[PDB]
C-alpha cells in the first residue's frame, strides 16, 4: 500500500508496491521489414520450389554472381518476421547464400550487424533460434569471418547474456526436443565456443568483457 | 600522494568547476588570492590532491580549462575565486560549434587537442602517484560530442589506464527547443561507456527539484545548482582529503559499486539540505540523513529509483556517526519491495565515515548509486533521436558536413544495448529460472 | 626474556593497536612518550614489558610493533597523535595507493611493491629478539590490504620462521550490518590461506560487540574506538599470563596444544564476561562463578553465532585478578551439571585453566569499570560453521553472475581462484561436520 | 549400502542407459542445470551436469546424508567428457583406523596438499571424452600411512558429462573389458 | 525449573544469536511461556 | 492393543450443572450500608 | 516515553492551539523563540512530549497546522508564541471551505489530505513511544469540521490502536456564529462517534459565564476565553509530564471513562476561578475547590448535568495535599445527591493527582465528566437539522459538491440512535 523510500513504508508493519516491470525477457512488438517490401516488389530471385523433400528455395539466377551487398543485409532483415511465407525465405535464403561463394561474405559484414541484432533484439523464443544458427554458420562457412566479427561483439552479445542459461532441469526424465534445437542456452553457448575458437588470439578477451558467466576454452 | 587534476570542458565544466574550487578553497582555507587562513591542520595536511605549492605560500589549484570559445573563461578568471587557476592552464581556442552536430565532427578535428595534451601532461608528471583524473562536461550544444569524438578520440587512447571521473550533466526531459536538436542526441553515444565508467550523471531539472522543492530557494540561479554539485564532488573525495574511521577513496568507491564493466551511472545526493527558515527547527541525527539522501526527491537525475533496483549503493558520510541505520533501509525496503535492492548481491551498501565535516553543518553525506532506473535517462534520450532522426528535413544544415551516417546509427545501438544490459540485472534474480 | 611481536595490517589493524598499545602503555608506567616517569612508579619492574617493549640506553620503552598498511592518512593520525615518540618512524611503514577492497590488489599488484621492505623490518625486530614465542596479526576479512596483504603475510612468514606459534586476530563480515559489497569476496579468499598458514585464528565480529555495548555496557550509538578498546582488553588477557605471575601461568604454545584438536580448527570463539559499566559495576559483587557463567550465554560472544546450534571441544579460560583456582573448579563444575552446554564426548576434561594476578587496567575515557576479577573465555563449537555457510551463501548469491571478478582477475588473478577458495570453504563445513556426530 | 552385495569385479552405481539412472543418487541444482541427452561422438544418451557455479550444484550417490554406500573395490573409475570447464568431484572413504577421509580432483587447482580431513589434487582432462582411474588403495597409501577399507560417498560437481561410474577389484586393459563398459 | 540465571539465559529464549540483530536488553530473552 | 467392541456406542453423558450461584449470607448487608448516607439534591 | 502529537485544523482550532502553545510553553519554560529559562529539572524531563527537540538546544512543538489556505494566523505567527512552529508543518491549500462541511472534506479535503498525512507520519517516525493524538477544531464551521474529521479518519485507517482527543466546540444554543451550523455539526458529529474514543464539548455560551459569574472581568475577549479550553489541554495530559501520588494518562482516563464505544462525549471545567478582588474572600481548599469543581453553573457545556444523570466522573489534581480529603469529599459529594449518578455503577468518580500546581495557583485541579445530559446538545442539534433538512434549505450548497442526501440520512440514523441510547443508561 506504500511506494519505497519515504516517511511510510519505514513502520513496523507495512506493506508496499514496486516497479512497474521490467523490459527484459519478453517479446517486443516487431516492425514491417524491408525483406516484406522488397518482395512484393517481385525484386527477388527466388522461388518456392515445394519439393517432396521438404520447402527448398530455386534460384532463377545463379547464387555465385549475386550482389551480396544488396541481398544479404536484405535477407538479414527478413529474420524479424515470423509469418510463414517470408521467414523460410529469410531462413532457408541466409544459408543457402552462406554455403555458396567466397570472398565476398568479408565485405558485408559491416552492414551485417544492425539486421542481425534488430531479429534478436525481439526477444521472442523462435527467431532467436534462428538466429543463432546463421550466427554459428556465418563463422564457419567463408575465410578469415571470425577476426571480423571480433570488434563488433559490442552488438550482437547483449542479448546473449540474457538468455545464456535458459536450459531445461530435467533432471533424470528424458527429453526428445534436441532434433529440432529450441534450448537457448545450449545454442548460445555453442555459438560462443564457435565464436572463440575462430578469430585467433584476443578474441576470448572480447567476449569475457561482456557475458562475464562465459569461460574462455581453447587453453 | 593521491591526486586528481580537474578538467573543465565547455561553460558547463568551466562554470560549474569554478564553483567547485572555491568550495573546495573554503574547505581547505585558501582565500581568493591563493595563501592558507585557515583555522586548523588538517585543512592542509593533504593539500596536495587538488593544490601545488608555488613559491611565495602561493597555493595554486591543478586545474586545467578547456573551451573552444574565449569569451567563457574569462569569466572564470574573473570570477570571486577566479585568479587562482594558473594562466598556462587557461586552454583557448578561437571558434566554437554551434546548431549542426554534422559541423561539431566536420570542425576543428585537431587543433587544441594537442595544446591540452601538453598542459594535463606536464601538471601530471610533475607529482607524486596520479590517484586519477575527473571531467566536468555537459552533453549538449552546438557539437555533442562532435567536438568531443573528434577531439577526445585523441586523448581516449591511452586515458583508461587509472581513475578517470566525469560529473556529465545529462540533457533534461523538457521540450524540445533547440530546432534542429534531435541529431545532437543520437550521435553522442559512440564511447559514452567504456572510457570513464564512472560517470556522475546530473540532471539540472532535478536540479531545480531540489532547489524548488527541498531548499525552496525562490529564485535559483544556475549558480546554486553549481553549489550542489560541489557538495558531492567533495563529497567523493572527502575521505582522501581528510581522515577518517572508515577511508574509501575513488577507487575504493569504484571497486565496490562497479559489478560489471559498462555501468557510468550513478545518481548523486546530498543529505543535510534544509531551507534558510527550517534549518533552525532541524535535529540532523544519522537516520535523519539516512531518510533523505534515499529520498526519490534528493536525486540530482531525474530518474525516480523507484522504477528500478539499486544495483549496488555508496554512503560516503561525513561526521562522527553510525551506519547501521542503513542497515534498515535495506532490510525495511528491500526485504518487503526486492526490486528495490538486488537480491543476487548480499549486501547494496557501501558506508565510509569522514571525520571532518563541511563547512558550517555538523553532519552530512554522499549518495551515489547504481540503479537500474537509469534504463529510462537512455530512454528519453532515446525517443528523443528516434522522433527526428528519420524525417532528416533541417539536416540540410548537417548535410553540408554530414559524415559517415553509419556513425549516426551505430552511436543509439551502443547506448539501447546499455539499457537492454540495464534492464538485465533489473530482472535478473538468484534462482535463475524463474524469469523465462 | 619470553616475548612476542605484534603486527597490524590495514585500517582495521592498525586501529585496533592504537587502543590495544593505549592500554599496553598504561598497563605498565610507559607514557606515550615512551619513557618511564622518575617521579612515580606503576608497580614492581620485573622486567615484564619484555614480551612486546625493547629497552634501550637510554632508558626508553620501544613497542615490538610494525604498523604496515596501504592507506597513508590512518598511519598519519598515528604520526601527528599522542603516541608520536613511542613507534619509530620506520616501524610505521605506508603504501601509496590502497588495495581499494579489492584481494588481488593486496595480495599481487601493491602488495609485492611492499613486502620486501616490512619483512625487513619483521627481521630486524626479531633479530635482537632472543626467545620469540610467536607473532600477533590484526586485521579483518573485508578489506583489500587486511586480506590480501594479510594473506601474502603470512606467506612468506611461514617459510621465513619455519613452524612458530602465530596468532592471528581478525574481524569477520556479520550476517546483516557490512560496510562492502566485496566483503564475502576478500573473506572466502584470505582463510584459503589463513587455514594452512595461521596456528590460531581468533574470531570477532562487528555485530556481537555492538550488542554488548548496548546491552552490558548501555551505551548508545557505540563507534569504533569502543570495538577497539574490547579486542585490546582480551588480546591483554591472552598474553596475560607472559608477563605477570599467576597461579597457573598458560603460555601461547599451551593454548595451541590445548585449544585446537586439529589442524583445521583454530577458530576459537571470544568472550570477555566481565564487561560492564561503571554505575553498575560496583553496586554487585562480581564472583567468578557468574562470570564463567557469563562467558557461556549466548549473547556475550563476539561472534554472532551461539553454542547452542553445536558442540563445545575445548575452553580455555583466563581469569585475571583476586582468583583462587578452588573456585573456578566449583564454577566448571556447576558448568558441567547442565545438558543445554553441550560436550563432546571426546573431550571429557573440556577446559584448560588460566589465573593471572594482574586484574585488568582501565584506560582514561574508557567505558569499562575497574573490576577486581576478570575472565576471558576462548571456546571451539562447531557451532562456527553456520557463521561460514552464511558467507557460502553471500558469496555464491554473488559469484555465479561474475559480479566484481574482473575487479580481481585484471588484476593478477585467475578465476579459478575463486573457485579454489569456495573449495576448501566447501570443505570447512564438513570437516566441521564429521567432528561432530557421535562415535557409536 | 551396497554391503549385502557380493561385490565382485564389477559395479555400477550410475548408468544413464535405464529409466531412472539417479535413482540413488542426490540431486541438488542451484544456478544450473541436470539433463541425460547428446550424442555428439558416441550416439548414446550421457548425463549433463552442468552450471555457473562448480562447488554449489553436484550429485551425490548416497541419497540420505546419514547413509553411505559401503564399496570394498579399490579402483573408481568414471567415464567423463571434457568441456573445457570446472568439474570436481569427491570421494570418501573409510580407513583402517576409522577415520572419515575425503579426496578431490579438480581442474582449478595448481598444487596438491594433504593434510587429515581432505587431500586436494589436480587433474589435466583430455580432449573430449576419457575415462579416469582414482585408485584409492594407493591415494590412501601415498596420502597418508593408511590402507584401504571401502569408500563412503561419491560426488560429483558442475561441468561434465556422465555415463558409467563404477568401481572395479583392479584396473582393467581396454581389450579384457566388457561390452557394455566400453568407451565406444 | 531453572537453577540459576545462567540456564534462563540458555534455555528456549528463542534468541538465535545468528538471526537476531539489533534486540534490545528486554527482547534479548523471549521465553516459550510468555509468548503462550 | 486389547480393546472390545462394547466401546464404539455413544458415550451419552452429560455433565450435571453446577450449583447454584451462592448468594451471600452478608449481602442483605451491604445493600442497606450501600443505600445509606444517601439523598437527593443536595449540591446541584 | 507517552509522547502526544497535537493536531489543529480550521481557525478555531489553530486560535485555541495558539493560547495552548502559549501556556506549555509557560509551564514548561519555552520562551517564544524555543529556548529552555526554566526553573527546575521537571519541567525538561518530560518535555518530549509535547516538544520535539532540534539542533541548538530548540525546543519545537510537534503540533501541525492544518488549513486549506494562506493569509491569516497573523494571529499567531505575528502574535507572541508563533516563531516557536516551524513552517514546514504548515499545511495549505488554494481555496477555503468557508463554512461548508461539503467543501472542506469532499472537494478542497481531497488534496491538503496527503500533505497532511505526509507530515503527522514526519512527526509519528520520530518517536521511541508515541502514545496518541489529539485535536482542537470546531465542529460547526468548514475546515475545523470538514477537514477535520477526515484528518480523524485517515489516522484512524493508520493508527487504530492510539489513543485520539477532540477538542471541539460545540455549536452554541441561543446565539450561532454560522447560519448552516447543524450541517457542518450533524455530518462531524457522526464521523466522531466511531473515529474518537474521547471527545470534548464546549459552548462558547458556557465560556462567556465562566468569564463573567466566576472570573468577574467585565471585557472579556478570545485571548481569556481561549486560556479556558487552553488550560483543560494542559491539565488534562499533566499526569504524563509531571509526576504525583497517583498518577494517570490519557488511556486512564478514557479507559475508566467510556463504558461502551460509541459513549465519549465529555463536559470539562475547572474548580479554582476566582478575580482579584475574591482573592481575599475565599480559601483556597479541597473542600471549597471541589465544591465549585461539580457546580452546574461552573460548566464548560450549556446543559446542566442536573437534567440527567453522570455516567463517569474523573478529576486530576495537583499540591501537595491530603489523599483522605480529596477521597473522602468525592464520595461525600457523590452520596448526598444519588439522582445525578447512576445506581449500577458505585464509584463514578475518578480521582488522579500531580505533584506540580501551575505557575500563580498553590493547588488546582481539572474535571472531567460524561454524563447523559450531554444528550440535551445531541437533541437540539437533531431538530436543528430537521427544521431545516426538510425543506432542502442550504442543500444545494452540499448536493453540487458531489454527496448525495442519504449521507445526511445516515447522520441522523447515528445521532438518533446516540440519544437512544443515552436516554437508555438513564435509566437503571
Ligand atoms: N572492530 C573494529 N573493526 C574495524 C575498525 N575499523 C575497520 N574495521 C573493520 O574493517 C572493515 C572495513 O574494511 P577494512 O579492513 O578496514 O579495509 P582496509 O583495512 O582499509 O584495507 P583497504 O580496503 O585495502 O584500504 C569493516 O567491515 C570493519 O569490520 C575498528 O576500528 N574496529
Ligand atoms: N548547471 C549549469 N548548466 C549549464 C551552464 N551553462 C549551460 N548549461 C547547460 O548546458 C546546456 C547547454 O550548454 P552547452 O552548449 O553544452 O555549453 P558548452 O559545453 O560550452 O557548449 C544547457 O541546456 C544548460 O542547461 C551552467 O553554467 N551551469
Ligand atoms: N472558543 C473559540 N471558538 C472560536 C474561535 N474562533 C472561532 N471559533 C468558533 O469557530 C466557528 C467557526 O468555524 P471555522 O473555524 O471558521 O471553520 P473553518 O472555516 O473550516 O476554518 C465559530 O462558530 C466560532 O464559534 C476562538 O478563538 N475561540
Ligand atoms: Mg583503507
Amino acid at each position: 500500500v506504500s511506494e519505497g523510500f519515504t516517511v511510510k513504508a519505514m513502520m513496523k508493519n507495512s506493506v508496499v508496491r514496486g516497479p512497474p516491470s521490467a523490459g527484459a525477457f519478453k517479446e517486443r512488438p516487431t516492425k514491417p521489414t524491408a525483406f516484406r517490401k522488397f518482395y512484393e516488389r517481385g525484386d527477388f530471385p527466388i522461388a518456392l520450389e515445394h519439393d517432396s523433400k521438404g520447402n527448398k528455395i530455386a534460384w532463377k539466377v545463379e547464387i555465385e554472381k549475386l550482389d551480396y551487398h544488396h541481398y544479404l543485409p536484405l535477407f538479414f532483415d527478413g529474420l524479424c518476421e515470423m509469418t510463414f511465407p517470408y521467414e523460410f525465405f529469410a531462413r532457408q535464403g541466409i544459408h543457402d547464400m552462406l554455403e555458396h561463394g567466397g570472398n565476398k561474405i568479408l565485405p558485408v559484414i559491416p552492414q551485417l550487424i544492425i539486421p542481425i541484432k534488430n531479429a534478436l533484439n525481439l526477444r521472442n523464443r523462435q527467431v532467436i533460434c534462428v538466429t543463432l544458427k546463421v550466427l554459428q554458420h556465418l563463422v564457419v562457412s567463408a575465410e578469415m569471418v571470425g577476426e571480423a566479427l571480433v570488434p563488433y561483439y559490442r552488438q550482437i552479445l547483449p542479448i546473449l547474456n540474457i538468455f545464456k542459461n535458459k536450459n531445461v532441469n530435467s533432471g533424470d526424465g528424458i527429453d526428445y526436443s534436441q532434433q529440432k534445437r529450441e534450448n537457448i542456452g545450449d545454442l548460445i553457448q555453442e555459438t560462443l565456443e564457435a565464436f572463440e575458437r575462430y578469430g585467433g588470439e584476443d578474441a576470448f578477451i572480447n567476449i569475457k568483457y561482456m557475458v562475464p558467466t562465459y569461460e574462455s576454452c581453447l587453453l | 600522494m593521491r591526486e586528481i587534476v580537474h578538467l573543465q570542458a565547455g561553460q558547463c565544466g568551466n562554470q560549474i568547476g569554478a564553483k567547485f574550487w572555491e568550495v573546495i578553497s573554503d574547505e581547505h582555507g585558501i582565500d581568493p588570492t591563493g595563501t592558507y587562513h585557515g583555522d586548523s591542520d588538517l585543512q592542509l595536511e593533504r593539500i596536495n590532491v587538488y593544490y601545488n605549492e608555488a613559491t611565495g605560500g602561493k597555493y595554486v589549484p591543478r586545474a586545467v580549462l578547456v573551451d573552444l570559445e574565449p569569451g567563457t573563461m574569462d569569466s572564470v578568471r574573473s570570477g570571486p575565486f577566479g585568479q587562482i587557476f594558473r594562466p598556462d592552464n587557461f586552454v583557448f581556442g578561437q571558434s566554437g560549434a554551434g546548431n549542426n552536430w554534422a559541423k561539431g565532427h566536420y570542425t576543428e578535428g585537431a587543433e587544441l587537442v594537442d595544446s591540452v595534451l601538453d598542459v594535463v601532461r606536464k601538471e601530471a608528471e610533475s607529482c607524486d602517484c596520479l590517484q586519477g583524473f575527473q571531467l566536468t562536461h555537459s552533453l549538449g550544444g552546438g557539437t555533442g560530442s562532435g567536438m568531443g569524438t573528434l577531439l577526445i578520440s585523441k586523448i581516449r587512447e591511452e586515458y583508461p589506464d587509472r581513475i578517470m571521473n566525469t560529473f556529465s550533466v545529462v540533457p533534461s526531459p523538457k521540450v524540445s527547443d533547440t530546432v534542429v536538436e534531435p541529431y545532437n542526441a543520437t550521435l553522442s553515444v559512440h564511447q559514452l561507456v567504456e572510457n570513464t565508467d564512472e560517470t556522475y550523471c546530473i540532471d539540472n531539472e532535478a536540479l531545480y527539484d531540489i532547489c524548488f522543492r527541498t531548499l525552496k530557494l525562490t529564485t535559483p540561479t544556475y549558480g546554486d545548482l553549481n553549489h550542489l554539485v560541489s557538495a558531492t564532488m567533495s563529497g567523493v573525495t572527502t575521505c582522501l582529503r581528510f581522515p577518517g574511521q572508515l577511508n574509501a577513496d575513488l577507487r575504493k568507491l569504484a571497486v565496490n559499486m562497479v559489478p560489471f564493466p559498462r555501468l557510468h551511472f550513478f545518481m548523486p545526493g546530498f543529505a543535510p539540505l534544509t531551507s534558510r527558515g527550517s534549518q533552525q527547527y532541524r535535529a540532523l541525527t544519522v537516520p535523519e540523513l539516512t531518510q533523505q539522501m534515499f529520498d526519490a526527491k534528493n536525486m540530482m537525475a531525474a530518474c525516480d529509483p523507484r522504477h528500478g533496483r539499486y544495483l549496488t549503493v555508496a554512503a560516503v558520510f561525513r561526521g562522527r556517526m553510525s551506519m547501521k541505520e542503513v542497515d534498515e533501509q535495506m532490510l525495511n525496503v528491500q526485504n518487503k519491495n526486492s526490486s528495490y535492492f538486488v537480491e543476487w548481491i548480499p549486501n547494496n551498501v557501501k558506508t565510509a565515515v569522514c571525520d571532518i565535516p563541511p563547512r558550517g553543518l555538523k553532519m552530512s553525506a554522499t549518495f551515489i548509486g547504481n540503479s537500474t532506473a537509469i534504463q529510462e535517462l537512455f530512454k528519453r534520450i532515446s525517443e528523443q533521436f528516434t522522433a527526428m532522426f528519420r524525417r532528416k528535413a533541417f539536416l540540410h544544415w548537417y548535410t553540408g558536413e554530414g559524415m559517415d551516417e553509419m556513425e549516426f546509427t551505430e552511436a543509439e545501438s551502443n547506448m539501447n544495448d546499455l539499457v537492454s544490459e540495464y534492464q538485465q540485472y533489473q530482472d535478473a534474480t538468484a534462482e535463475e529460472e524463474g524469469e523465462f | 626474556m619470553r616475548e612476542c611481536i605484534s603486527v597490524h595490517v590495514g585500517q582495521a589493524g592498525v586501529q585496533i593497536g592504537n587502543a590495544c598499545w593505549e592500554l599496553y602503555c598504561l598497563e605498565h608506567g610507559i607514557q606515550p612518550d615512551g619513557q618511564m616517569p622518575s617521579d612515580k612508579t606503576i608497580g614492581g619492574g620485573d622486567d615484564s614489558f619484555n614480551t612486546f617493549f625493547s629497552e634501550t640506553g637510554a632508558g626508553k620503552h620501544v613497542p615490538r610493533a610494525v604498523f604496515v598498511d596501504l592507506e597513508p592518512t590512518v598511519i598519519d593520525e598515528v604520526r601527528t597523535g599522542t603516541y608520536r615518540q613511542l613507534f619509530h618512524p620506520e616501524q610505521l611503514i605506508t603504501g601509496k595507493e590502497d588495495a581499494a577492497n579489492n584481494y588481488a590488489r593486496g595480495h599481487y599488484t601493491i602488495g609485492k611493491e611492499l613486502i620486501d621492505l616490512v619483512l625487513d623490518r619483521i627481521r630486524k625486530l626479531a633479530d635482537q629478539c632472543t626467545g620469540l614465542q610467536g607473532f600477533l596479526i590484526f586485521h579483518s576479512f573485508g578489506g583489500g590490504t587486511g586480506s590480501g596483504f594479510t594473506s601474502l603475510l603470512m606467506e612468506r612468514l611461514s617459510v621465513d620462521y619455519g613452524k612458530k606459534s602465530k596468532l592471528e586476530f581478525s574481524i569477520y563480515p556479520a550476517p546483516q550490518v557490512s560496510t562492502a559489497v566485496v566483503e564475502p569476496y576478500n573473506s572466502i579468499l584470505t582463510t584459503h590461506t589463513t587455514l594452512e598458514h595461521s596456528d590460531c585464528a581468533f574470531m570477532v565480529d562487528n555485530e556481537a560487540i555492538y550488542d554488548i555495548c548496548r546491552r552490558n555496557l548501555d551505551i548508545e550509538r557505540p563507534t569504533y574506538t569502543n570495538l577497539n578498546r574490547l579486542i585490546g582488553q582480551i588480546v591483554s588477557s591472552i598474553t596475560a599470563s607472559l608477563r605477570f605471575d599467576g597461579a597457573l601461568n598458560v603460555d601461547l604454545t599451551e593454548f595451541q596444544t590445548n585449544l585446537v584438536p586439529y589442524p583445521r580448527i583454530h577458530f576459537p570463539l571470544a568472550t570477555y564476561a566481565p564487561v560492564i559499566s561503571a554505575e553498575k559495576a560496583y553496586h554487585e559483587q562480581l564472583s567468578v562463578a557468574e562470570i564463567t557463567n557469563a562467558c557461556f550465554e549466548p549473547a556475550n560472544q563476539m561472534v554472532k553465532c551461539d553454542p547452542r546450534h553445536g558442540k563445545y571441544m575445548a575452553c580455555c579460560l583466563l581469569y585475571r585478578g583476586d582468583v583462587v583456582p578452588k573456585d573456578v573448579n566449583a564454577a566448571i563444575a556447576t558448568i558441567k551439571t547442565k545438558r543445554t552446554i553441550q560436550f563432546v564426548d571426546w573431550c571429557p576434561t573440556g577446559f584448560k585453566v588460566g589465573i593471572n594476578y594482574q586484574p585488568p587496567t582501565v584506560v582514561p575515557g574508557g567505558d569499562l569499570a575497574k573490576v577486581q576479577r576478570a575472565v576471558c573465555m576462548l571456546s571451539n563449537t562447531t557451532a562456527i560453521a553456520e557463521a561460514w555457510a552464511r558467507l557460502d551463501h553471500k558469496f555464491d548469491l554473488m559469484y555465479a553472475k561474475r559480479a566484481f571478478v574482473h575487479w580481481y582477475v585484471g588484476e593478477g588473478m585467475e578465476e579459478g581462484e575463486f573457485s579454489e577458495a569456495r573449495e576448501d570453504m566447501a570443505a570447512l563445513e564438513k570437516d566441521y561436520e564429521e567432528v561432530g556426530m557421535d562415535s557409536v | 549400502m551396497f554391503k549385502n552385495t557380493f561385490q565382485s569385479g564389477f559395479l555400477s552405481i550410475l548408468y544413464s542407459i535405464g529409466s531412472k539412472p539417479l535413482q540413488i543418487w542426490d540431486k541438488k541444482v542451484r544456478n544450473g542445470h541436470i539433463k541425460r541427452i547428446t550424442d555428439n561422438d558416441i550416439q548414446s544418451l550421457v548425463l549433463e551436469i552442468e552450471g555457473t557455479n562448480v562447488s554449489t550444484t553436484y550429485i551425490t550417490c548416497p541419497a540420505d546424508p546419514k547413509k553411505t554406500l559401503g564399496i570394498k573395490l579399490p579402483f573408481l573409475v568414471m567415464i567423463i567428457k571434457n568441456l573445457k570447464k570446472y568439474f570436481t568431484f569427491e570421494v570418501q572413504v573409510l580407513d583402517d583406523k576409522n577415520v572419515r577421509r575425503r579426496f578431490r580432483a579438480s581442474n582449478y587447482q595448481s598444487t596438491t596438499r594433504v593434510k587429515p580431513f581432505i587431500c586436494t589434487m589436480p587433474m589435466r582432462l583430455d580432449d573430449g571424452w576419457n575415462q579416469i582411474q582414482f585408485n584409492l588403495s594407493d591415494f590412501t597409501r601415498r596420502a597418508y600411512g593408511t590402507n584401504y577399507i571401502e569408500t563412503l560417498r561419491v560426488q560429483i560437481h558442475a561441468n561434465c558429462r556422465i555415463r558409467r561410474v563404477y568401481f572395479s577389484d583392479r584396473l582393467y586393459s581396454e581389450d579384457e573389458l566388457p561390452a557394455e563398459f566400453k568407451l565406444y | 525449573e531453572i537453577p540459576k540465571d545462567d540456564l534462563d539465559f540458555r534455555l528456549a529464549a528463542l534468541y538465535n544469536h545468528h538471526t537476531g540483530t539489533f534486540k534490545n536488553k528486554s527482547e534479548i530473552l523471549t521465553h516459550q511461556e510468555t509468548i503462550q | 492393543p486389547s480393546e472390545s467392541i462394547y466401546n464404539l456406542i455413544p458415550s451419552d453423558w452429560k455433565e450435571p450443572p453446577q450449583p447454584p450461584r451462592y448468594v451471600s449470607i452478608f449481602k442483605a448487608t451491604v445493600k442497606d450500608d450501600m443505600q445509606k448516607f444517601k439523598t437527593a439534591m443536595k449540591t446541584m
